[PDB]
């Protein structure tokens, strides 16, 4: 029987073609690619996982690669453009193993042992890193950004990212960081230069009064319960039997409303905050009239799960009843001001809060929505870079050095290995030359010369001198500040090798409903 | 094997050129519409709506564009309008020619990174040089530099011939609403001067009102149409037949109360009316409807009452006359009373007829002044043209007055920057020096477009201006030549101050920033996948 | 009433010429890589499936069709150059295209066809005079150097064509092949026999004349297939039982007359046979069919016969062998008869080719080339034809110019440094002309994927005041005096190139508007 083998070859070829399709977007000198959807949108993109996602293809192999890229972004987050190339290169290399009479189970075991050796290869290659050491984290995140399109303002997008990781969590010990602590907003219009940060948060709705639009040292109040006319949770109707009852209904409605407003005013409140609701909502015009008569702001119709963010930031805590509402529970921010976007909306930035907030927000502006989308994805992946960096503390410099080092040392292992596995190990060794070849190629270089130069450099055993896109050849990397964590490489390699072991095992596809 | 993309992928320079093609196709289409010699473009909507337009953003907005980069340039023009409002046509042309130069350059096989970094650095250096090496004073002018700014605004517009009256009108209108924001600097309530229009007799028949004119008329001829003294009562409360509450039902077993409830439906309204009418009310302004009951009562009182009054205009007029916004008569507590200490202050209010129709007009809101312009024109389209023209002019002048800085134009800034940057660009001497050279060259289009729209010998005048600026720069002994630009009135190199042609520096800065931004954005785009449509 | 007939239209002014320039560039880019030793080849497919593959630009342009006026001008100019020179057609089409491209932006601002046309024409004139004045030549008149430089120019022709391992091999081959030709240089006396199988290196040159053995009836294979000095008679007469003049009628009355007449027809036949045999010739060739009786007679008389020979074959036979064509046999004598020392019906790749060599006179040759593809053999034959054309033009005027882009940079530099005295818009437009004159070496470099910018910069520096004749090598990827690398090509090619370029530039810049008929004649 041969048809299974033909199917296997077809799947490997399909995976290789899909991988080759995105061979101009890797590393510091990658290039963007349009993806125009059938819908009325468009996406400029550089991150590999995104690109892989927008293709709504029907072939299983590319879908496997997409899910692999998803997993890597969940683990590491940056530049998943590489992992697909590695997977396809390993598939092409194992084509040669298959034609040379190597059983697929045997091939999978060879991958397992190669993984075993490569783990240590990377491990001894790396060196530990210092937390709170500004330069190492800065270079890591900046080189992470260099694989995206917003690199022209990296001097501005680096300090914001670093300040994020100082002000979100403590540097003492966490082993991981909650990303939902970090908050971002995207806005159409403005400029990359207008992008900035505030240690507080920003609220979207604008105050229902123009009399007071910027209050300082306000005692801010947040309320979440109903403010409307007295109405039970359960059905009812107030029956009026004469004019006098109508008069009393009017007067007592006014009295109840003003009684509530006087309670909140007596609590020493300065700015009111009302959540969002349906089915007898929580705001009245008379409330606004009262508040204007007493010079009080209000913001209405706010989200449910955002309560934690606001409460932690300001200190004001939610109450569903007036009786539990207390003056001590006022969050005191230095300044609540409304800003303009030059005819592009009005926001509310809360600043100088006296309560310890553990969440931060950052704003982004730009001439269109796609530039800010790309910048958002880049910043998100940089935050992933730093989350892995603090997860465990080990680094590895770029410049093509890691893959060529692993390639040559697996060549040596093959020289020190016998049996059927020796040539498989040789194939592994030859596999890790694709990435440096691509890096030299898209750098507008003659790939043979530079790649062989780096191969010889790693034959000498000396390092920290690798691919340089500024020098134009193989030169020092520490001065290039080109560094990536050991964790991203380890995760990439492990995920890729597990995926390809699954691939080698898999050889049969059948169509179902 | 074949890519699983299932779509259509074009590679090479083709799509690049296609972007170029897009950047070509629209650009010259709008080319004929800016500068003192820009001629009008006529647009016919598919429903037979023929339109007159000359500012670029209004021109483009109703075009249907399916090519992506062309859409991007479309919203680029729209933003250029929405923040700046001037150079409404120039920016798309500048970006288009920049893309032309860039794509040709990459067709000569240069790394995109070098040229993109060149774009960024050149934008920065250009904005810098604009900041330093063209500083002049606007305090030498005032109340007249605004006139010249309005003249430069109308240059391509429909009223560029009758600017003497209109510019004075608009500058006085600006002075009429001049507010202060931070208590040390001025502030202007944009879109708070209503410019209500009419198919009048001529452009010379429009008049400016030192007061306010609604889109509103007197409710009935029973009321007096000219109140001697104006104490204004603004309202937001709906004055219709009062409804108590949506969640009340009546249950009556004693019919005696029944009829009296019918009385109540009026009484409350009626009662407040008396309260409303107790203070010697002159004019009543309400958003809610006014019915026969209130109509008869107000006729009996002789006080104007107008329903369906809008909101933002009501706020404007209440602030202008010193009036206050009212939604109910309740005071700090349940006491619902009317106070005579906040009634709006004005001279008189009249239902003046302009051409064949009447409207409410306010005279001289007290303690201050207010601005509103009645645009009377031969028809509706050209009157809308003045509408847009004056809006753009007010945007320009508010930019000028917010930052009192301005430089002469008509290519003066263009030629000076080109001369600097071409004689500059030795700070790198590398693959980016040629980039800076192409920046200095690419600004040649503005004199080119102005000359073609004016049928001037472009090469002679551009050579003269370039030579004067070059000798001024490299030889600062006679730096007077840096104060010279090109005017299309007679194709002259002149000190662009007698004509008054003057434009805010921030305008050029901002347009250049977005232009270079979009240029870089496109120059880091190399491949396209056309996914299959749904 | 409509002024003109319904269905027509017209574009005018700047838009029309801009569209034309765009069409010029679109058609130009279609051959952007063909020329050069490292040339990269194209294919076309027709509705008949007769796919054709070539890298010679002119043929390529014929392989494609347009409906645009400017592109039609370009393709017809390619036709003209190919009929004129037959090399560098890529170069001329490309160069005119970038001139038009370089001048495109000048239409949007103040400029008129007058000045640009005058500048183009005067620059073309001056540069043609430069071509004439600095074209290199043997100036030696000795046959050894003459032959050497003919072969050098042949390999120069191959220095942008397909094959590169048989340059001197085929150069010497073709040079000898033409040196066994007269001063007439007839283009009908070059036999071509494409042979299936056999290596490319196995292509050869028949000193005598060989051709294909046409179909023959029974009675063959008894003829002697070998003679050591046969004599050849060139016929155009029929040896078949035929009525006299297709209208003759016979009117007899008895069986004896009938028998006499038929035996008389046989006697006519056998008397012609007797004349042929007693004439002494050992082989007979003709366009006309040979009846089976004659073949059986000649086999019985140990003589070779063959008929239905194509004319050009017989023409080569007369022109080399030294015989004379016959329509009659009655006056056959020694002077008419041809003569050779070798005849044999050899086998060349599964075929039966008749070979006639040993003729002391030889004024025609028949190429025998070996290969494995009809299309690749056809392309090689086309390149052979191109080489024949180039040498045939150059053999008259033994003055050439170095290839490899050296001369183009020389002329660009000349125009540039001289275009500093000329005045005004003429100077600017001539400078644009000169700048457009700087692409072909750049295109060669970018064909091989080289940093053409740096290469052109260095060669310009070297050309300025450090010597001339500097070309670009591709195996070395460097600049040096590659004239001594002997990549030399004729200069009348350059003059014709300039003539056609000026023609095209002034033509298309003279375009202003076109009306299009509704073309109901379809």
């Amino acid at each position: 029987r041969d048809k299974p083998a033909q199917i296997r070859f077809s799947n490997i070829s399909a995976a290789k073609a899909v991988a080759d399709a995105i061979r101009t977007s890797l590393g510091p000198k990658g290039m963007d690619k349009m993806i125009q959807d059938g819908k009325g949108d468009v996406t400029i993109t550089n991150d590999g996982a995104t690109i892989l996602k927008q293709m709504q293809v029907l072939h299983p192999a590319a879908r496997m690669l997409v899910e692999l890229s998803k997993a890597q972004d969940i683990e590491a987050g940056d530049g998943t453009t590489s992992v697909v190339i590695i997977a396809g290169s390993l598939l092409d290399s194992c084509t040669k193993l298959l034609q040379k009479g190597i059983h697929p189970t045997i091939i999978s075991e060879s991958f397992q042992k190669a993984l075993e050796k490569g783990i240590e290869i990377l491990t001894d290659m790396s060196r530990p890193v210092e937390l709170s050491d500004r330069e190492t984290l800065l270079n890591s995140a900046t080189t992470s950004l260099n694989s995206k399109v917003v690199s022209q303002y990296s001097s501005l997008l680096s300090p914001m990212s670093v300040n994020a990781v100082m002000k979100v969590i403590d540097p003492a010990t966490a082993t991981s960081v909650d990303l939902r602590d970090i908050k971002i907003v995207k806005k159409l219009g403005g400029t990359i230069d207008d992008c900035e940060l505030v240690e507080g948060l920003v609220l979207t709705q604008k105050v229902s009064n123009s009399g007071i639009t910027r209050v300082e040292k306000a005692k801010i109040g947040l309320i979440q319960f109903c403010l409307s006319a007295p109405k039970t949770d359960m059905d009812n109707q107030i029956v009026v039997s004469d004019y006098a009852q109508m008069d009393r209904v009017l007067r007592e409605e006014r009295a109840y409303i003003l009684n509530l407003v006087k309670q909140i005013k007596k609590t020493g409140c300065n700015v009111l905050l009302i959540q969002k609701s349906i089915l007898r909502d929580a705001l009245s015009d008379l409330a606004l009239h009262f508040l204007n008569k007493m010079k009080i702001m209000v913001i209405k119709d706010i989200e449910r799960e955002d309560i934690e963010f606001i409460c932690k930031t300001i200190g004001t805590k939610p109450v569903a009843h007036i009786d539990q509402f207390t003056a001590d529970m006022l969050g005191s921010a230095e300044l609540a001001e409304e800003v303009n976007l030059n005819g592009s909306g009005k926001l509310l930035k809360i600043t100088g809060c006296a309560s310890p907030g553990k969440t931060v927000t950052i704003v982004v502006r730009g001439s269109n929505k796609l530039v800010i989308e790309e910048a958002e994805r880049s910043i998100h992946d940089a935050l992933c870079v730093i989350r892995c960096l603090v997860k465990k503390r080990a680094l590895i410099a770029g410049g093509g050095a890691p893959e060529i080092e692993l390639a040559l040392r697996l060549t040596e292992y093959s020289r020190t290995l016998s049996g059927m596995e020796s040539y498989c190990v040789r194939a592994f060794a030859d596999a890790m030359e694709v990435i440096p070849s691509t890096l030299a190629e898209n750098a507008g270089l003659n790939p043979i010369s530079t790649v062989t130069e780096l191969r010889n450099r790693h034959a000498q055993g000396e390092k920290t001198a690798g691919i340089n896109v500024r020098k134009g050849g193989i030169s020092n990397i520490l001065e290039e500040l080109v560094v990536q964590p050991l964790l991203v490489s380890v995760s990439a390699l492990t995920l890729a090798t597990e995926t390809v072991r699954s691939i080698l095992k898999i050889d049969d596809v059948v169509n179902t409903r | 094997g074949p890519l699983s993309v299932f779509g259509d992928r074009s590679t090479g320079e083709t799509i690049r050129s296609q972007n170029v093609m897009a950047a070509a196709s629209i650009a010259n289409i709008v080319k004929s519409s800016l500068g003192p010699v820009g001629l009008d473009k006529m647009l016919v909507d598919d429903i037979g709506d023929v339109t007159i337009t000359n500012d670029g953003a209004t021109i483009l907005k109703l075009l249907e564009v399916e090519h992506p980069a062309a859409k991007v340039l479309c919203e680029l023009a729209d933003l250029q309008d929405k923040e700046v409002g001037d150079g409404t046509t120039s920016v798309v042309i500048i970006a288009a020619e920049l893309l032309k130069n860039a794509d040709e350059l990459v067709k000569q096989k240069i790394h995109p990174t070098s040229v993109i970094s060149g774009y960024r650095l050149a934008c920065k250096e250009a904005v810098r040089y604009i900041n330093e090496n063209l500083i002049v004073n606007t305090d030498e002018l005032g109340r007249d530099c605004l006139i010249n700014a309005a003249k430069t605004s109308m240059s391509s517009k429909i009223i560029g011939i009758n600017g003497d009256f209109f510019a004075n009108m608009v500058v006085d209108a600006v002075l009429a609403i001049k507010y202060t924001d931070i208590r040390g600097q001025p502030r202007y309530p944009v879109n708070s001067v209503n410019i209500l229009k009419a198919h009048g007799r001529s452009q010379m028949e429009s008049m400016l009102i030192s007061g306010y004119a609604l889109n509103c008329v007197v409710g009935s001829q029973g009321m007096p149409k000219r109140i001697v003294n104006a104490k204004i009562a603004c309202l937001d409360f709906s004055l219709q037949k009062t409804k108590m509450k949506l969640g009340v039902q009546v249950v009556i077993t004693d019919p005696e109360k029944l009829d009296q409830i019918r009385q109540r439906e009026s009484d409350i309204t009626k009662e407040r009316i008396q309260k409303i009418l107790a203070t010697g009310a002159n004019v009543i302004l309400t958003t809610g409807g006014i019915d026969d009951m209130c109509l008869k009562y107000f006729v009996e009182a002789g006080a104007m009452a107008v329903r369906r009054v809008l909101k933002r205009d009501l706020k404007r007029i209440a602030k202008a006359s010193g009036a206050t916004i009212l939604s109910t008569l309740a005071n700090l507590e349940g006491e619902e009373t009317f106070e005579a200490a906040m009634l709006g202050q004005a001279e008189e209010v009249v239902q003046e007829r302009i051409c064949d129709d009447e409207l409410i007009l306010i005279k001289n809101t007290k303690a201050r002044t207010s601005a509103s312009i009645i645009l009377r024109g031969a028809n509706d389209f050209m009157c809308d043209e003045m509408e847009r023209s004056l809006h753009d002019a007010l945007c320009v002048v508010k930019r000028v007055l917010e930052s009192k800085s301005v430089v002469p134009g008509g290519g003066a800034v263009e030629a000076a920057l080109s001369i600097y940057l071409e004689n500059y660009a030795t700070s790198m001497g590398s693959r980016e020096q040629l980039a800076i050279a192409e920046f200095a060259r690419s600004l040649l289009v503005i004199p080119n477009t102005l000359a073609v729209n004016a049928a001037q010998d472009s090469t002679d005048l551009v050579a003269k201006l370039r030579a004067f600026h070059n000798e001024a720069q490299v030889n600062p002994e006679r730096k007077n030549l840096k104060w010279i630009g090109l005017d299309l009135s007679n194709g002259k190199p002149r000190d662009n101050k007698q004509a008054g042609v003057f434009e805010p520096t921030i305008v050029k800065v901002k347009s250049l920033k977005f232009a270079t931004e979009a240029a870089i954005t496109i120059l880091r785009i190399d491949d396209l996948i056309k996914l299959h449509p749904e | 009433v409509i002024l003109l007939k319904e269905g027509t239209d017209s574009s005018q002014g700047i838009p029309q010429l801009v569209s034309n320039i765009s069409a010029c560039q679109v058609i130009a880019e279609a051959v952007r890589t063909t020329l050069g030793p490292r040339g990269m080849d194209k294919l076309i497919v027709d509705g008949r499936g007769k796919a054709t593959i070539s890298n010679d630009g002119a043929t390529i342009l014929k392989l494609l069709d347009v409906v645009h006026p400017a592109a039609k001008t370009l393709v017809d100019i390619a036709k003209s150059q190919d009929a004129e020179v037959g090399d560098g057609t890529t170069s001329v089409t490309l160069l005119a295209a970038e001139f038009l491209k370089q001048v495109k932006p000048y239409v949007e601002e103040g400029l008129h066809p007058q000045i640009i046309i005058r500048a183009f024409r005067t620059a073309t004139q001056l540069a043609v005079n430069k071509i004439k004045e600095i074209a290199v030549t043997v100036k030696k008149a000795d046959k050894v150097e003459q032959r050497k430089l003919l072969e050098k120019c042949a390999m120069t022709a191959l220095s942008s064509k397909l094959i590169s391992q048989q340059k001197a091999f085929f150069a010497k081959m073709v040079v000898d092949a033409v040196m066994m030709l007269d001063d007439l240089l007839q283009l009908k006396m070059i036999g071509i026999k494409k042979v299936q199988g056999g290596a490319l290196e196995d292509s050869q040159l028949v000193a005598g004349v060989a051709f294909k053995k046409t179909f023959s009836y029974a009675g063959f294979e008894m003829q002697p297939k070998k003679y050591h000095n046969p004599k050849i008679a060139l016929l155009n007469v029929e040896l078949e039982l035929k009525a006299e003049k297709d209208n003759a009628e016979i009117r007899v009355h008895t069986v004896e007359d009938y028998q006499a007449i038929v035996d008389a027809e046989w006697n006519i036949l056998y008397d012609k046979l007797e004349k042929i045999h007693h004439s002494g010739a050992k082989v007979v060739l003709s366009k006309l069919p040979i009846g089976d009786v004659a073949t059986q007679y000649f086999a019985d008389r140990d003589m070779f016969c063959a008929g239905r020979v194509p004319e050009e074959d017989l023409k080569r036979t007369m022109m080399a062998c030294g015989g004379s064509i016959q329509t009659s046999v009655n006056a056959l004598s020694a002077d008419v008869l041809g003569r050779c020392q070798v005849f044999e019906e050899t086998q060349i790749g599964g075929e039966r080719y008749n070979f006639f060599t040993g003729c002391p006179k030889a004024k025609t040759c028949t190429f025998i080339l070996r290969g494995g593809a009809e299309q690749f053999m056809e392309e090689t034959e086309r390149s052979l034809h191109d080489a024949i054309m180039i040498v045939r033009r150059a053999i008259k005027n033994d003055s050439v110019v170095a290839g490899g882009g050296a001369i183009e940079m020389e002329l660009s530099k000349y125009l540039r440094d001289y275009s500093r005295t000329i005045p005004g818009k003429q100077q600017l437009l001539i400078g644009a002309y000169a700048k457009a004159l700087e692409i072909i070496p750049r295109q060669l470099c970018d064909n091989a994927g080289f940093d053409a910018t740096n290469i052109l910069n260095k060669l310009r520096a070297r050309h300025a005041q450090g010597g001339t004749w500097y070309g670009v090598d591709i195996n070395n990827e460097d600049i040096a005096d590659n004239f001594e690398a002997f990549v030399w090509e004729p200069a009348m090619v350059r003059i014709n190139a300039l003539t056609a370029a000026s023609e095209a530039a002034c033509l298309i810049v003279s375009v202003d508007e076109t009306i299009k008929n509704p073309r109901s004649t379809v």
